[PDB]
């Protein structure tokens, strides 16, 4: 509610200090913030918080101003169709959603983020001064290279805020830090020293920049690194990102292919040396200004019609690296044509080049993870028996963790409400839509 | 255990040895929040300066303000507060140059 | 991991082993259509990001006099000669005119 | 494990009701450390006054 | 560890060694008795004043009292500490009653 | 989509009779925004006094 | 969506998720009282002096 | 009285970025560093600078060592059981014995 202030008529003598606090009507978790309308002429030290000390600096009525914020919880949006992408650098986990900021959990942090420096753009106000103006940035998929963030299906508003769609649009992000995600994402962020009330540019001799390619329909379906070198898809034609690591704009970007692009948004890993790509024709292996076709005339026919029936968008594949295996997921043949969990999957043995197929419970998602099922005690908890069961020879650490954890298990997010292993002693699960009921049945390989 | 204590009021003698210590986590909140509370700035408390403790500790009789016991043999400089020369000094500004000129 | 985690459509996760207010132990970072939950083995746990739908301001008009203000103040009247039984007034203003 | 924190200004509720069993004595310890920390120094501090 | 009376003296590193489940309760209670030692003397500690704290931390030299590295330029009333009114007072003294009465 | 366009400086007859259905509510989201745009402030602007 | 009457205060994003067909003429109607409101004096605008 | 005499070398930190970290095990091979994580590898190939000269580079994505005291030097070539199985790799190429 109406929020007061303590001073709102103080009286300094350039060096006199005074501290004002916010007083909002109710009480409870609330953020503070402070503004100015003038540059300087008060230290205000960390604005963030609720009673900030200003003393004074130069001669001249200003106009402070506090902010109150209200820390509630808001439903995200992220529909089935657009699911999350979840990239990972510098230890800190991305959201990445459609209609939704990237976001960020730092390291350090429990609660996610917007991005930090995201949608800055250091704007002169008026044919100079560049002030650091703060527009809507909303991307498609995020994913990280060298210590940077990179951006893909741009849409850039700004000011006269009815904001254009860039199909074409690729941005980077800074370097990282010490358990610290990349700072800043403007890529006029130069020419701008001492800015107080009150931004803060200090990179890591990275800044950030916009290439905006030239090809087929854009659209930027997806990209992936590979040995230092980036591979970007547009569905169809292909480039390579050479970093020439220079002070400012070092990213060089060179055309590969004229008729490869990838087919869906996660339908690229790089298994040894080289990626898996099902480049909307067929499977191709290419390790870099050379490819070859593992699908020529194996596999073409029968996977481009299962995949076409339903829903192709749906496909996604995954790296099996503890047997070899790369398998490409996809829905049934017979599914609803909204339904974007995979139900069959083609497997790739690429220690062997052998193709085979298996069975997949509804996969929306699919990822390597520690097992469950460690024995513990998570809440504190004696009852009335033993008294905490007073342990003889002293005790061992109260659990084992010296130990690197290991026997990593692929795990797969399920639409049968939960998760599921795909990867264990021989059982099936199908799915009952005449009673919405799932039924488990003996695994039939055939 | 209690609960609603900010005055550094811990009760140590009232726990239990049998029953539920499903607590000591609940200590750990309740100690810090004490902490908290009472000192809500903390980022390196080097200022102890431990002898200055027992030379205040001498005196120990702070009520009416400081009484201070010291000698403050510092100043900078100033044309009001002067050292012993007081009586030089005003007998130059008075007489010298003020009132009775040379050949006085 | 945990009873509850069998009430959720995971649309996607990250395995992310490393974290500092926790040990780790695969505080999956999985996302929902609404939430983003978090299941380290022990329980499930709401790390969404909370934003501020309700914001309130105020506003401060603080005034910054001068420091040297009341210090050699302006006067026109250095010279003050009158009469011994003149009753002239005496007229002077403070630099910049502000407060004290 | 607890890494480039110091001082002890971590948020309250870090037990949170769901931490095992072997968070509490390393908070235990964190509290020691931090706290020696703050004051390395105690001889009779009966100096206080609170007046 | 029953021992420590000088207080901030103890051992958190090792002597634990992630044993005995038990001793959790007794260092709680322990840790209580180590900070109502240091300052059994808590009523209101809205003091906090963290600038002066903060300020004198990088001093760290006041030994003999005081010892400020300023003038202190405030005092209100007494013949003792000394304003720029000391000569004032003292012209008064020395003119209008004791030296250069009138008539002088 | 439209992209690299602001203001309501665009020329008319966009919707050029042939835009399905999908172009239109999009019409009315960019004149929302620009108009927001162009004046972000209304209070009572009734100080108009046309002579 | 109606409410608004200080103007200039919509929500163009989101709360249409291009949905109903229906509301873009109650939307439409709504602008117009919005632009009217605004600016209820218009005879001959003549004076734009750009300048 | 601290004394810095050094040999035109200093010490640094790159602090890598990869899978549950705990870094188990750094072998050196022909002037180039392999380090392990159980899960994915860098190559620390030094640049001779006067102050951080060593680059890290990314080599693999899945392999990772076993045990603290599971590589071996044999010829040219490192003998690592990556947590799967047993691979003999001569740098930015890896073979399975197993």
């Amino acid at each position: 509610s109406s929020v007061t202030l303590d001073i709102v008529s103080a009286s300094l003598d350039v060096g006199e200090e005074i501290v004002i606090t916010a007083t909002a009507s109710p009480e409870g978790e609330y953020s503070y913030q402070w503004s100015v309308d003038k540059t300087g002429y008060v230290s205000t030290t960390s604005v963030t918080g609720k009673s900030i000390k200003l003393v004074a600096l130069r001669k001249g009525e200003i106009n402070v101003t506090c902010t109150v914020s209200q820390m509630t919880q808001k439903d995200y949006d992220a529909f089935d169709d657009y699911p999350w992408y979840h990239a990972v650098i510098s230890n800190c986990a991305v959201a990445t959603t459609h209609y939704e900021t990237p976001q960020v959990k730092e390291f350090e942090s429990e609660y996610f983020v917007d991005l930090p420096g995201w949608g800055e753009q250091t704007v002169v106000d008026n044919d100079g001064n560049p002030s650091v103006k703060k527009f809507n940035w909303k991307c498609e998929r995020v994913r990280s290279f060298n210590n940077r963030l990179f951006a893909l299906n741009m849409r850039e508003a700004n000011a006269s805020g009815v904001t254009t769609n860039y199909p074409l649009r690729l941005r980077w992000s800074n370097f990282a830090n010490e358990n610290k995600a990349p700072t800043l994402w403007d890529d006029f962020a130069y020419d701008r020293v001492v800015s107080s009330d009150g931004q803060t540019q200090a990179l890591e001799n990275g800044y950030a920049g916009y290439i905006d390619l030239a090809d087929s329909n854009g659209s930027l379906i997806d990209i992936l690194p590979l040995k230092d070198y980036l591979f970007v898809y547009t569905e169809f034609e292909t480039y390579i990102g050479s970093p020439t690591n220079n002070t400012y704009q070092p990213l060089m970007f060179k055309k590969l292919f004229n008729d490869s692009g990838i087919l869906a948004p996660e339908c690229v890993v790089e298994v040894e040396g080289s990626h898996f790509v099902v480049t909307q024709n067929d499977v191709i292996l290419h390790n870099g200004a050379t490819k070859k076709s593992i699908a020529s005339n194996r596999v073409k026919n029968m996977l481009i019609n299962e995949v076409c029936l339903v829903n192709p968008l749906a496909t996604r594949v995954h790296l099996h690296q503890d047997k070899k295996e790369v398998w490409v997921l996809y829905v049934g043949p017979g599914e609803p044509k909204e339904s974007f969990a995979c139900t069959k999957a083609a497997v790739w043995n690429y220690e062997f080049d052998t193709w085979s197929f298996r069975t997949i419970p509804y996969a929306q998602c699919i990822g390597l993870v520690d097992p469950p099922v460690l024995e513990r005690g998570p809440i504190w908890s004696d009852f009335q028996e033993i008294t905490w069961d007073d342990p003889s020879i002293k005790e061992l650490v109260w659990r084992k963790d010296a130990t690197n954890f290991r026997q990593r298990v692929t795990i797969v997010g399920s639409f049968l409400k939960g998760f599921y292993q795909v990867d264990v002693g021989a059982l099936d699960y199908f799915y009952d839509r005449l009673n919405d009921v799932v039924i488990e049945k003996p695994l039939e390989m055939r | 255990e209690t609960n609603a204590v900010v005055i550094t009021d811990l009760n140590p003698l009232y726990p239990r040895d049998r029953d539920y210590i499903y607590e000591g986590a609940a200590q750990i909140r309740l100690i810090k929040q004490t902490l908290q509370n009472t000192f809500p700035n903390v980022t390196e408390p080097v200022d102890i300066d431990s002898d200055t403790f027992k030379i205040m500790s001498e005196k120990l009789k702070f009520t009416g303000d400081a009484m201070d016991v010291g000698g403050l043999m510092i100043k900078n400089v100033t044309p009001g507060t002067g050292d012993k020369d007081v009586v030089t000094k005003g007998q130059m500004e008075a007489f010298m140059k003020n009132w009775m000129e040379n050949k006085l | 991991y945990v009873d509850e985690d069998k009430d959720l459509t995971p649309l996607s996760f990250v395995s992310m082993p490393f974290d500092y207010y926790s040990a780790g132990n695969s505080f999956l970072v999985v996302g929902t259509n609404k939430k983003l939950y978090k299941l380290t083995d022990e329980s499930l746990t709401d790390i969404s990001r909370k934003v501020a739908t309700v914001t309130k301001k105020a506003s401060a008009s603080i005034k910054i006099y001068p420091v040297v203000s009341q210090i050699v103040p302006k006067e026109s009247t250095i010279s003050m000669n009158f009469n011994q039984t003149k009753n002239l007034e005496v007229s002077l203003l403070p630099a910049d005119a502000n407060n004290t």
